[PDB]
RNA sequence: GGGGCUGAUUCUGGAUUCGACGGGAUUUGCGAAACCCAAGGUGCAUGCCGAGGGGCGGUUGGCCUCGUAAAAAGCCGCAAAAAAUAGUCGC
RNA sequence: CGCGGGGUGGAGCAGCCUGGUAGCUCGUCGGGCUCAUAACCCGAAGGUCGUCGGUUCAAAUCCGGCCCCCGCAACCA
RNA sequence: UGCCUGGCGGCCGUAGCGCGGUGGUCCCACCUGACCCCAUGCCGAACUCAGAAGUGAAACGCCGUAGCGCCGAUGGUAGUGUGGGGUCUCCCCAUGCGAGAGUAGGGAACUGCCAGGCAA
RNA sequence: UCCUCCUAAAGAGUAACGGAGGAGCACGAAGGUUGGCUAAUCCUGGUCGGACAUCAGGAGGUUAGUGCAAUGGCAUAAGCCAGCUUGACUGCGAGCGUGACGGCGCGAGCAGGUGCGAAAGCAGGUCAUAGUGAUCCGGUGGUUCUGAAUGGAAGGGCCAUC
RNA sequence: CCGACUUACCAACCCGAUGCAAACUGCGAAUACCGGAGAAUGUUAUCACGGGAGACACACGGCGGGUGCUAACGUCCGUC
């Protein structure tokens, strides 16, 4: 489970979901996931998609996670009022603009990789298309 | 450094100088010379500049950078000074600490007629 | 709060005074600081009151 | 100025036909010795320091001089701005005689001598040495005494690498063990 | 004082000889639950190997529970701080069938569990009989010296 | 330099008593003759 | 545990450049020292800029660390 | 489920378990492990091959040993390892 | 806020006043005491009298203060 | 005027560092000496005075050096003013402003006054 | 109740039972002036002393410090040390910022008068921003200002203040 | 035990590369806001003073946000 440690912060606001991506391209390993859809990444939702995605290799090769959570978003208890503060930490989303990387590949061949990175779209809320690595 | 560790100490007494728009009186101390400028207030133009270093002053004295060659330079600035007029100074100390040779030059241009 | 106010009084004739804080228990002795008096347009010593 | 004329002369000739220095200046020259008894457990007691003054009273002009802490440590119960230990900052003429005091007659007063450590130094050029106790000096008599107090002398020369003051240490009878 | 509980059947049981007044180590839980807490003493003795006098019969449990993780039991062989000049001697007159040395008290020495132990001896029934007769001996002859000036 | 707080000073002439002289200025006290010279310090056999 | 917060001290400048003014106005309240005297310019006790003369405020960077300076030419 | 209280006698700063125990350091006696210098002794030995290892098997990735091959030492499971390993009370 | 007194051995109480030449006992240690301790018996110790000045031949005393323990009616910003 | 140095500035990283050569005639620094002027939480280090024998070691200055810092396009892009539109939690179009960062590169300063030195 | 940051959308300002925190003091010096000096943290080496003392050497650069929370600042130091002092003085004060108001703040300069420094200069408090309640009531000192037929006095007004 | 070799890996410094921040900023707009100059046009639109008011329960839409589930014909601000 990927979690920050000592965060500044407990509580931060909600924001706004705007922009693109500030993720280039494949720089690690060889071949790339990068993101389309434009949402959020909880922190289960990347593990769940990294079980699926290294279950295809079964140990092989290295998987270069370019994304972390680091946003923990509040959700009020059930049947309370609204107000009296804000609530406390539940669970931990990525800020995922659309054209960002998210997961890296190497050593293991393109074909393989192609349902790897695949099974973990369905996995994944957001879609998300297939990158090679990038030239110059 | 011995230099630019007295030079910030000079630095304050600079600013007041120029803040006011107030001509000041600066000196500069040698081993072997003493020096002593009156600055105009704009900073970079330098009206009247006696010192030791100069050959037709320093023949008049034995030893060049001591007590009697402050003093021999402090009343030599100062007449050039009010032959231009001027009456408005303030004794800049540019870091040196005002016991000795620095304050005897300047008791000649008190000597002189010079108040400051 | 711990340091309380006095009352400080010249050492001249006059009846003028002044108001500030001393801590007692800090400083057992008493001020004595040459203010200025309005009355004798001067500086005179001031001594500490209740 | 017994051995600086030894220095002057000597010694001056000796550095510049060893490191070939083409400048006056160019060969280092002893300049201070840095005399500091840190006996540090006068924390609660006044004379543990006084009486370590009194037994440190014995080497330059005057009445003796004490330090003050660096910070506060909790470890050997101190805190900011504590008398600790006494230190002497021996530059000029009056520190020349101090070394015939300490490298010549001190030496042979020395308990159980082996010989002196050669990789003592600064980095600068400046060589460290420490002595255990303080009975080598000729100025303790060892009656009214009631400590053992050594002191770490510390001498700064204007060295640019540690053998070239070493060359000065070896032209001062060093004992290299 | 701050005295804990105290072993005093050991006194009926046993007729202890020579005292020492050492301190023991106990664990974080134990000092808490150690001034109140419910600290209990009996069948307190030694189980001495090298240097390892442990206070064995002490049943202090914590009140308010302050265990997470690993384990906490309330009987524990705690580990005595004992001085060496009262630790080579009990290589001999504490190993003679019947010797033991017992706690009698548990009390502070200003925050500082030290526990009053001796060395016990240990009575046989049969002169336990001539205690008891010797406490009502004792009494009932006075009274008999009494009833000479009635 | 300053003035006044640097260990203070007594005047003497020494003499080791194995044959060899050190005579300088100290600030021991009174007098004192030593007794071990450098030349007679154990540190060549 | 929250919700206590001061009230605003109205900071800032007041004054901006071209802007002539009398001795005395106030230029810019502030709470370090971000602006600095230039010419009859004076700095109050808790760093209030205030004008000591007639003319126009100027603002200009000058120093070896490129300080601001408030400046007013009597104009 | 929420709020309050209490959380080693100091309850707001100066913990010093009087102790073997775990740890560091100092002094002290000096040791191929707390070391190197072929020099004093000192001419025929060392290393790798071959070579077996106490009672059994193995054993230091290396050993007390072997002038070209079967015997000799530290150690591992084996085996001489002991027991009311405080008291006190019983059939 | 200004009315009533006392502060003295480590402790609690007197001498003071009706002037000058400070004690008592509780807690202590010294001994006796004792199959054992103790009951109990005595031996010894301690503050110049809360502090600072004045009066007085003479201040612990008396008077001036100051400080402390309080007690008190006040207490409508 | 030229070559220098020193004193005072403008602007203040293209103006700052690292590294390599440079200078003592004048100047400057180191220095020499110090009861006395005077300095001091210490010993003429610094501070202070009296001299200048020696040195350019060090400092400082100049030159080389982009080995670094720094400055820096054109364009592109983000963002946004206003006006409309959509699958109106985000975008598109029209028009207006236009980055940051990076790239091409630029650059190891420049400028003003005064005084002595040497060449004129 | 007040102060600091964000929320707050680059003037100021702007709410929620929005998100983080502080204050109900402290200093007679920690004030003013004059003069001086410049941290953190490391490794180099040295008697106790070792990771943590005392001393010297360099890196390093204010990540230090600023009585105290954050923010904005500060080496021309607003940081630190020493010298001498009370300007933590009085009557004013052009002109401003701030609020519905009451109210709060800045302020050169004038006069009296003081301290520091030779001097220009600085000081009518603390690096700044919280450290605090209006009026009435009554207490205290000063002031004839008034004082009731007059003379005082009582009682008030005013100024200082609780 | 010796301990030689080996090791997924747990691991600070230093550097290179990659992302995130309302309470991080060595960068930095658009507009907004203030002041000055100018012509056009605006039955003064400006300010001050005096008399009389009502009003201090807003709502939705657009935009910038807090909050809520970027759920609400939801709530709380700024803006038209």
């Amino acid at each position: 489970m990927l979690q920050p440690k000592r965060t500044k912060f407990r509580k931060m606001h909600k924001g706004r979901n705007r922009g693109l991506a500030q993720g280039t391209d494949v720089s690690f390993g060889s071949f790339g996931l990068k993101a389309v859809g434009r949402g959020r990444l909880t922190a289960r939702q990347i593990e769940a998609a990294r079980r699926a995605m290294t279950r295809a290799v079964k140990r092989q090769g290295k998987i270069w996670i370019r994304v972390f959570p680091d946003k923990p978003i509040t959700e009020k208890p059930l049947a309370v009022r609204m107000g009296k503060g804000k609530g406390n930490v539940e669970y931990w989303v990525a800020l995922i603009q659309p054209g960002k990387v998210l997961y890296e590949m190497d050593g293991v061949p393109e074909e393989l990789a192609r349902e790897a990175f695949k099974l973990a779209a369905a996995k994944l809320p957001i879609k998300t298309t297939f990158v090679t690595k990038t030239v110059m | 450094d011995k230099k630019s560790a007295r030079i910030r100490r000079a630095t304050r007494a600079r600013r007041k100088l120029q803040e006011l728009g107030a001509t000041r009186l600066v000196v500069h101390r040698t081993p072997r010379h003493i020096y002593a400028q009156v600055i105009a207030p704009n900073g970079s133009e330098v009206l009247v500049a006696a010192s030791t270093v100069e050959k037709a002053i320093a023949e008049q004295l034995k030893y060049t950078g001591n007590k009697d060659a402050a003093a021999a330079v402090g009343k030599a600035v100062a007449e050039r000074a009010l032959e231009k007029g001027i009456k408005d100074v303030s004794f800049d100390r540019s870091g040196f600490q005002y016991h000795g040779r620095v304050q005897a030059l300047a008791d000649a241009a008190r000597e002189a007629g010079l108040q400051f | 709060g711990i340091r309380e106010k006095i009352k400080l009084v010249s050492s001249a004739g006059t009846g003028h005074f002044y108001t500030t804080t001393k801590n007692k228990r800090t400083k057992p002795e008493k001020l004595e600081l040459k203010k200025f008096d309005p009355v004798v347009r001067q500086h005179v010593i001031y001594k500490e009151a209740k | 100025a017994k051995l600086h004329d030894y220095y002057k002369d000597e010694v001056v000739k000796k550095l510049m036909t060893e490191f070939n220095y083409n400048s006056v200046m160019q060969v280092p020259r002893v300049e201070k010795i840095t005399l500091n008894m840190g006996v540090g457990e006068a924390i609660a007691d006044k004379k543990l320091l006084d009486n370590a003054a009194a037994d440190l009273a014995a080497i330059s002009g005057q009445k003796p001089l004490i330090t003050k802490a660096r910070k506060s440590v909790a470890g050997f119960k101190i805190r900011q701005g504590y008398p600790i230990g006494c230190k002497v900052t021996l530059r000029g003429e009056r520190m020349w005689e101090f070394f015939e005091r300490l490298i010549t007659i001190a030496v042979p007063r020395i308990r159980d001598f082996r010989g002196l450590s050669a990789k003592s130094f600064d980095g600068r050029g400046n060589y460290s040495m420490g002595v255990r106790e303080q009975i080598i000096f000729p100025e303790i008599d060892y009656d009214k005494v009631d400590r053992v107090r050594g002191l770490d002398i510390t001498i700064t020369t204007t060295a640019k690498s540690d053998e070239e003051g070493r060359a000065l240490l070896a032209a001062f009878d060093f004992p290299f063990r | 004082s701050a005295t804990i509980a105290l072993n005093k059947r050991a006194r009926h049981e046993y007729f202890i000889e020579e005292e020492f007044e050492a301190g023991l180590a106990l664990q974080g839980w134990e000092v808490k639950s150690l001034r109140a807490g419910k600290a209990n003493i009996s069948d307190s003795y030694v189980l001495l190997r090298d240097g390892e006098a442990f206070l064995f019969g002490a049943n202090i449990t914590p009140m308010a529970v302050a265990s997470t993780h690993v384990v906490c039991d309330p009987t524990r062989t705690r580990k005595l701080l004992l001085n060496q000049r009262e630790l080579d001697s009990l290589y001999g007159r504490v190993n003679r069938e019947g010797y033991t040395v017992v706690a009698l008290s548990l009390y502070w020495k200003n925050a500082w569990c030290k526990v009053k132990i001796g060395v016990a001896k240990g009575k046989k029934q049969h002169d336990k009989r001539s205690d008891i007769k010797e406490r009502e001996w004792q009494v009932d002859k006075a009274r008999i010296m009494k009833n000479a000036h009635r | 330099m300053k003035k006044d707080i640097h260990p203070k000073y007594e005047e003497i002439t020494a003499s080791c008593s194995c044959g060899n002289v050190m005579k300088i200025r100290s600030t021991v006290g009174h007098d004192l003759n030593l007794d071990v010279c450098s030349k007679c310090h154990p540190f060549f056999t | 545990r929250n919700g206590r917060d001061s009230e605003a001290k109205r900071l800032g400048v007041k004054r901006f450049g071209g802007e002539s003014v009398l001795a005395g106005s106030i230029i810019v309240r502030q709470r370090g020292t971000k602006f600095h005297a230039g010419a009859n310019v004076g700095c109050g006790r808790d760093h209030t800029l205030f004008a000591k003369a007639d003319g126009k405020v100027k603002f200009e960077v000058k120093g070896p660390k490129n300080r601001k300076f408030i400046s007013i030419e009597a104009e």
